[PDB]
């Protein structure tokens, strides 16, 4: 739990009154998306 | 007063680089110091106001 985290992070089992800084919050990208031009101007393939 | 600032070292020195993380914690606790000093002059900041 955060008590702990701050006692760990204070290396004592009494913390005073007062605001620790424990860690860090950090969002992960949750999906991966790729994009490249949408035209596509079709080589004459199908015209041969 | 200056500006009230803070510095992720696990972030600051690489990014998404999780490599990095076990690389960085071998070196030691150069940035528990640095974190400590950051929130030191933070505070300063706050007593000099």
């Amino acid at each position: 739990d955060p008590l702990s985290e701050t006692k760990c992070t204070l290396k004592s089992f009494t913390v005073e009154k007062g605001i620790y800084q424990t860690s860090n919050f950090r969002v992960q990208p949750t999906e991966s998306i790729v994009r490249f031009p949408n035209i596509t101007n079709l080589c004459p393939f199908d015209e041969v | 007063s200056m500006t009230k600032t803070s510095v992720d070292c696990t972030m600051y020195i690489c990014g998404d680089s999780t490599e990095c993380s076990n690389l960085l914690l071998q070196y030691g606790s150069f940035c528990t110091q640095l974190k400590r000093a950051l929130t030191g002059i933070a505070v300063e900041q706050d007593k000099n106001t």
